[PDB]
C-alpha cells in the first residue's frame, strides 16, 4: 500500500525491540542481592557460633532457602517485562497524553 | 538474655508447655475438615470429565 | 481488516478501551475520613515515640 | 475455585497438625522458643515503640 | 501544639505518595490483563 | 578491690562449667534454643537496622 499517515506500528515495534533489552540488567541485581544475603548470613553465623556442627548446618540450611526463593524471585521479573510488552498505554505523561 | 533459661530451668517441661483441650479440639477438627475437602474436590474433578 | 462497521462501536475493542477508562472513575471513589486520619497519626506518632 | 482456595488456607496448619504425637519434646520446645520470642516482641513493642 | 504541624506535614505526604500510587495502578492494570486474558485468548484462536 | 572486681567477669560464666558433664541433653537444648535466639535477632538487626 501507500504511506498516506504514520502507522502505529512503526512506534509500537521500536518500543517493543528496545524493553527487550531490559531483561540482564535486572537479573544482575537479583543476582547482586542473593550475594549479600549470603555474605551477611555468613557473618550471622561466622560471629555467633563455636559449635562447628551447628554452625555449619545453620548456614547450609539459610542458604538453601536463600536459592530457593532466587527461583520464585526471578519469575516475577520476567513476567513484569512481559507485561510491559502486552500493550502500550499513551494515556499519561507522554506527549500525547 | 534470661528469661528463656529461667523458663527452661523449671522441672516437669511436659506438663509446663500443655494443650488446653480447645487446641484438641481445634486441630482435630480442621484435620476432618481438610480430608473432606480433598475428597469433595476429588469428586468434583471425577464428575467434569 | 477493511470491513469496519460504522454505525456501532466496535464491540470489544472500544467496550474494553473504555472500560479501561471506567477504572479510573471506581479508583476515586474512597471516602476517607480525615477526623480519624488525623487522630490516629498523633496516637500512632505518640506511639512510634513511646518513653 | 472455592474448594483449592480452603485447602490453600488450611494446608499450612494442617501439615503440623497431621504430624502430632503427644509424647513429643522437639513440639514442646519449639511452642517455648514461640512464645518467649512473641512476648519479647510485644514488651518491646508497648516500652520502646519499636 | 507542634503536634498539629507534624500531623499536618503527615498529611500531606500521604497524599504525595499515594498520587504515585494510582499511577502505577492505573498503567499496569489494563496490561496485566491483556497479557493473561485477552492475548491469550487471541493466540489460542489462531 | 583488684581481684574482686576481676572475679566478678568471671562467676557469670564459670557457673555453668563447674556443673559441666560429657553428656548433658539439658545443657545441649538450653545452649541449642539460646543460639537460634542470637542468630534470629542478630541477623534482623543486621538488614533492618533495628
Amino acid at each position: 500500500r501507500t504511506g498516506l499517515f504514520t502507522p502505529d506500528m512503526a512506534f509500537e515495534t521500536i518500543v517493543k525491540k528496545q524493553v527487550k533489552k531490559i531483561r540482564e540488567p535486572c537479573l544482575k541485581c537479583v543476582d547482586m542481592v542473593i550475594s549479600e544475603l549470603i555474605s551477611t548470613v555468613r557473618q550471622c553465623t561466622k560471629k555467633l557460633q563455636q559449635y562447628p556442627r551447628l554452625r555449619e548446618e545453620m548456614e547450609r540450611i539459610v542458604t538453601t532457602h536463600i536459592r530457593e526463593r532466587e527461583g520464585r524471585t526471578k519469575e516475577q521479573v520476567m513476567l513484569l517485562i512481559d507485561i510491559e510488552l502486552a500493550y502500550m498505554n499513551t494515556n499519561h505523561e507522554d506527549f500525547i497524553g | 538474655s534470661e528469661l528463656l533459661a529461667n523458663l527452661y530451668s523449671c522441672g516437669d517441661q511436659n506438663t509446663l508447655m500443655e494443650e488446653s483441650a480447645e487446641q484438641a479440639q481445634r486441630r482435630d477438627e480442621m484435620l476432618r475438615m481438610y480430608h473432606a475437602l480433598k475428597e469433595a474436590l476429588s469428586i468434583i474433578g471425577n464428575i467434569n470429565t | 481488516g477493511d470491513q469496519i462497521d460504522t454505525y456501532e462501536l466496535s464491540g470489544g475493542a472500544r467496550i474494553n478501551r473504555i472500560f479501561h477508562e471506567r477504572f479510573p472513575f471506581e479508583l476515586v471513589k474512597m471516602e476517607f475520613d480525615e477526623k480519624e486520619l488525623r487522630r490516629e497519626i498523633s496516637y500512632a506518632i505518640k506511639n512510634i515515640h513511646g518513653i | 475455585n472455592k474448594l483449592q482456595s480452603q485447602l490453600l488456607s488450611i494446608e499450612k496448619e494442617v501439615e503440623e497438625y497431621k504430624n502430632f504425637r503427644p509424647d513429643d519434646p522437639a513440639r514442646k520446645t519449639k511452642a517455648l522458643l514461640q512464645m518467649v520470642q512473641q512476648f519479647a516482641v510485644d514488651f518491646e513493642k508497648r516500652i520502646e515503640g519499636s | 501544639p507542634q503536634l498539629e504541624r507534624q500531623v499536618e506535614t503527615i498529611r500531606n505526604l500521604v497524599d504525595s505518595y499515594m498520587a504515585i500510587v494510582n499511577k502505577t495502578v492505573r498503567d499496569l492494570m489494563p496490561k496485566t490483563i491483556m497479557h493473561l486474558m485477552i492475548n491469550n485468548t487471541k493466540e489460542f484462536i489462531f
